[PDB]
């Protein structure tokens, strides 16, 4: 009800703007690559999935040439912002990772959901965090 | 993990 569950589920996961479209699946992750909680639709991740995602945070653009993996998918690299987005497209869906100063937030989009609707809703609920201190 | 905040609008 306030939980971090309740976070993906209700922030994450809504529908977006009233379009009747959402997001695929979300996550809340630690900094250190536990999980906060994730939706039940969320691909099994692997260790050091997660590890070279915080990687990329840390060193951007180390993933371009070879692809972001999530549960073996390859995504491309697309442009985001060194040590705080990271975005990647497969096909017409993605991927938009925003890291916060102890979270990151995961969103995962399938057509007809645009790249940028998956940024904003991953985008809007990062910053609050950050407002909140986290 | 941090206790969650409130959840905003």
């Amino acid at each position: 009800s306030g939980s971090w569950q309740t976070y993906v589920d209700e922030h994450l996961m809504c529908d977006i703007e009233g379009t009747g479209q959402h997001l695929a699946s979300a996550a809340i992750f630690g900094t250190d690559g536990n999980v906060w909680a994730k939706s039940s639709s969320f691909p099994e991740f692997k260790p050091d999935e997660i590890n070279a995602i915080i990687k990329e945070f840390s060193e951007p653009g180390a993933l371009a040439p070879t692809g972001l993996f999530l549960a073996g998918a390859k995504y491309m690299v697309i442009q985001g912002e060194p040590g705080a987005v990271i975005r990647g497209k497969k096909g017409a869906g993605g991927i938009c990772i925003k890291k916060t100063g102890q979270a990151m937030v995961f969103g995962i989009y399938e057509e007809p959901v645009n790249p940028g609707q998956c940024n904003m809703v991953v985008e809007r609920l990062g910053d609050y965090l950050v407002d909140q201190g986290m | 993990p941090p206790p969650p905040p409130p959840p905003p609008p």
